[PDB]
RNA sequence: GAACAAUAGUAAGCACAAUCAUAGCACAUAAAAACGUUAGGUCAAGGUGUAGCUUAUGGGUUGGAAAGAAAUGGGCUACAUUUUCUACAUAAGAAUAUCCACCACACGAAAGUUUUUAUGAAACUAAAAACCAAAGGAGGAUUUAGCAGUAAAUCAAGAA
């Protein structure tokens, strides 16, 4: 090692574009803090879950307009019909339990 | 194929220059060597830039020629610290100055 | 009407719906007009703040870090700079506290 | 409707990691720092400490999709196991085979 | 046993299809992809978003298409337009039949902002490569 | 077809290279044949070759709930062709992967890597600061 | 409900077999494995039949857990000379449980205690040093696994 290295590293260094004067190892992770996109900003991350809002809503719009065909939610309204028509649905609410 | 054209891996540039292909002095192309390092393959002579840190290639692009002026025009600037070159840096064995000149020297002598 | 296939991929491509060959992943994307020494030297937001103090070894490494960064525009690296200096400025009171007089 | 209230609690999470986000790198930035006083640390720890901690990003949860499951999810289809496999077999997944050598 | 996937053995009256009379562990053998798309090739991104499409696309073609929807359904992707082909059987009136066509077509190139093409081949009953 | 001239000295490959990614070979094979074929009609003098193949395997629990020592082991084969081309220009470059890249299957991937001429830069020609 | 110098059996279907995969063969392994059995497992992957909850068996915040007197299954590391250290990759040098007052050392601390460092808003986590060097001296009834590139030993990689 020479004085000479160590002034061809900081021509390199500030060259470059990278880190100038010396510094930590502890510190360096600021510059790689930086340097990258964090965790939580990620396409891969925010967007994970699709929105199911869109699709539920979307597709009962299209059911009700008479356009898409949900057989699912037909056994589950039949099912209903056959639950309360029985006498056993879903209590308006506040009824049920002291009365 | 998808909705999306948009691909993280495009914006890598390199270069590829041989520095035989340069007017770089003996001087310059040493002091070259021992300023770019390891982008530098030394049997071949092929020097080599990777740029990455600009969102478009265009930029990547203008930066590693950018960094092939820079560094051709900072080879040739001779400085105060480069008298200062101890002779362990040496990419060569110079007879001059040397142990084994002393020795012989003293062999001569005795 | 449609004459044919090509005449669909052609008004497609016409309205910009389908996709340019050969395929730059690029196009659509003009990133602000920026050019490389606008993104790499930050020296221009450097100016103002102490010289000498830790506070430049600090925003050198916040320099150099912005300064690799292509998944951000011009924009808002220089929002971070100015609120670090929002905040640096912010408290006057830490800083000199703290041993070193700055500015 | 997300398929549970789990999914629901995390997408709150991905939209709260996603705002506070900046705050969060900029704060972190002094605090991990060496160089800088420890005054302007404790400032920072005060400061980060501040936020809602419904927006920093270890508190995010990765779940399968459709299924909501947890745990055993393939990080590239962010799909449970159960409802991988089915999809797969299907032969619904693209290039995904059954495994001979 | 393994149950993945797999039509059980009947007193031998039931009709199967050619895709179903073949179990998982045949897939790149005889059996080809239902879906195709680039994702999950060695160097690509972005696999999840194909098939939470897909998926979409399945529960999609099968309610809107009530009863006439022949055998699964085949899905290419290519240069970011969508092509959807279905086996369909003859149930309604070709009216109908285009208005859905063009209904969907518009539909998927608005929802997932791509161009989407549709291919229907009409079939007289369900194709039976087994038993009956 | 309209056709323009401009001024400008077009851009020169030494290496154009292009990668094919697949499952399948077949694909791949024929993708191969046409790649050939089209280059050779418009004399761009091209070589092919297969780079080894990639497979990845990963495993799931074979059941619902609880069988540990049952596992489902599942496959993706990644297949590789390379079409080398040498001594090209810029437009004929532009055609032919226009060509090429418009008509790719839906199951494979492109990569392609460009090696561009360029003689020296304006700044170091044989200025010395 | 079969006998091949054949006595009432013929039968497409589905297993097994055959082919595929292990980048050529052959083998091996991998896969495949019907019908049924064990009301075997899971309503916490998800979905539902039946019953219930609806100012609550619902939805949120905040803090709290996972302590060992034991008992045991499975592992890892050993108890050392086919060993231990450092060089190192496959000829080397030294250490070596009893001399004895060693200024204790031979193996064996993965355990503890200190200080760091990784991550993280939050160390209870993980890694590395220094210290410490304990039980352990090949283990009762009784048992696991393996027929070849296997066992055994040594090394790395990936999944989350
Ligand atoms: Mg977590
Ligand atoms: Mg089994
Ligand atoms: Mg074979
Ligand atoms: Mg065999
Ligand atoms: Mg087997
Ligand atoms: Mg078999
Ligand atoms: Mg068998
Ligand atoms: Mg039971
Ligand atoms: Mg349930
Ligand atoms: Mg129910
Ligand atoms: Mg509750
Ligand atoms: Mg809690
Ligand atoms: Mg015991
Ligand atoms: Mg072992
Ligand atoms: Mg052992
Ligand atoms: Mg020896
Ligand atoms: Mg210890
Ligand atoms: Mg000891
Ligand atoms: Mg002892
Ligand atoms: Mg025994
Ligand atoms: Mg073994």
């Amino acid at each position: 090692l020479s004085e000479y290295a160590v002034r061809m590293s900081r021509l390199s260094a500030r060259l470059f574009g990278e880190v100038a004067r010396p510094t930590d190892s502890k510190s360096m992770k600021v510059v790689k803090l930086f340097s990258e996109q964090p965790l939580a900003k990620r396409k891969e991350t925010y967007d994970w879950y699709p929105n199911h809002n869109t699709y539920f809503a979307l597709m009962g719009t299209l059911r009700f307009l008479g356009l898409y065909r949900d057989e699912h939610q037909d056994f589950r309204d039949e099912q209903l019909r056959l639950k309360k028509l029985r006498g056993k649905g879903k209590p308006r609410k506040g009824e049920g339990k002291r009365a | 194929a998808g909705p999306s054209i948009r691909n993280p891996k495009a914006r890598v540039v390199t270069l590829r220059v041989k520095l035989s292909s340069l007017n770089l002095d003996d001087h310059a192309k040493k002091k070259l060597i021992k300023l770019v390092g390891d982008r530098y393959c030394k049997s071949t002579d092929v020097l080599t830039i990777k740029t990455d840190r600009c969102p478009l290639k265009r930029q990547n692009y203008d930066y590693a020629v950018y960094l092939l002026t820079v560094l051709y025009h900072e080879s040739w600037k001779t400085e105060e610290w480069e008298k200062k070159k101890t002779e362990a840096d040496m990419e060569e064995y110079i007879w001059e100055n040397s142990t084994s000149e002393k020795n012989i020297l003293e062999t001569l002598l005795q | 009407p449609f004459q044919n296939g090509f005449e669909e991929m052609i008004q497609w491509t016409k309205e910009g719906k389908l996709w340019e060959f050969p395929i730059n992943n690029e196009a659509g994307f003009d990133d602000d007009g920026s050019e490389f020494h606008e993104h790499i030297f930050l020296d221009k937001y450097l100016q103002d703040f102490p010289k000498q103090g830790p506070i430049r070894h600090f925003m050198e490494l916040v320099t150099c870090g912005l300064s690799k960064n292509p998944y951000l525009s011009v924009k808002q690296k220089v929002e971070h700079i100015e609120w670090f200096r929002n905040y640096f400025n912010e408290k006057r009171v830490i800083l000199k506290e703290s041993g070193i007089q700055l500015n | 409707y997300y398929v549970d209230w789990k999914m629901l609690r995390d997408v709150k999470r991905r939209k709260m990691a996603y705002e506070y986000a900046d705050e969060r790198l900029r704060i972190n930035s002094l605090r991990k720092n060496t160089i800088l006083p420890k005054d302007l640390q404790e400032v920072a720890d005060e400061e980060i400490a501040s936020l809602p901690r419904d927006s920093c990003p270890v508190r995010i949860r990765n779940r399968c999709v459709m299924t909501s499951r947890p745990r055993g999810v393939k990080r590239r289809w962010r799909l449970s196991r159960i409802v991988f496999r089915h999809l797969a077999d299907h032969g619904q997944l693209s290039g995904v085979q059954r495994a001979m050598w | 046993k393994n149950r993945a996937a797999r039509v059980r053995v009947s007193k031998g009256d039931k009709p199967v299809t050619y895709e179903e009379a073949h179990a998982p562990h045949y897939i790149a053998h005889r059996k080809g992809w239902l879906s195709l798309h680039t994702g999950n090739l060695d160097g690509e991104d972005h696999a999840a978003e194909r098939t939470v499409e897909d998926v979409f696309l399945r529960k999609f073609m099968l309610g809107t298409f009530p009863g006439c929807l022949a055998d699964q359904l085949v899905l290419k992707r290519r240069a970011n337009q969508l092509e959807i082909c279905a086996l369909v059987l003859r149930q309604l009136p070709p009216h109908k039949f285009y208005f859905l066509v063009g209904y969907s077509e518009t539909l998927l190139s608005h929802f997932y902002k791509c161009p989407v093409h549709l291919h229907l081949q009409t079939v007289p009953s369900k194709v039976v490569y087994k038993y009956i | 077809p309209e056709i323009t001239i401009s001024d400008e000295p077009d851009t020169l490959y030494k290496r154009l290279s292009v990668l094919v990614k697949g499952h399948d070979k077949a694909v791949l094979d024929s993708y191969e044949y046409f790649a050939v074929l089209a280059a050779k009609e418009l004399g761009i003098s091209i070589k092919v070759h297969e780079p080894p193949r990639k497979i990845e395997r990963f495993t799931l629990l074979k059941s619902v709930h609880i069988f540990k020592k049952h596992r489902v082991q599942y496959e993706m084969r990644t297949l590789y062709r390379c079409l080398e081309l040498e001594h090209l220009t810029g437009s004929t470059a532009d055609v032919y992967l226009e060509y090429i890249q418009r008509n790719l299957p839906e199951g494979v991937a492109m990569e392609v890597t460009k090696t561009k001429l360029e003689q020296l830069p304006e700044h170091i020609r044989k200025p010395i600061w």
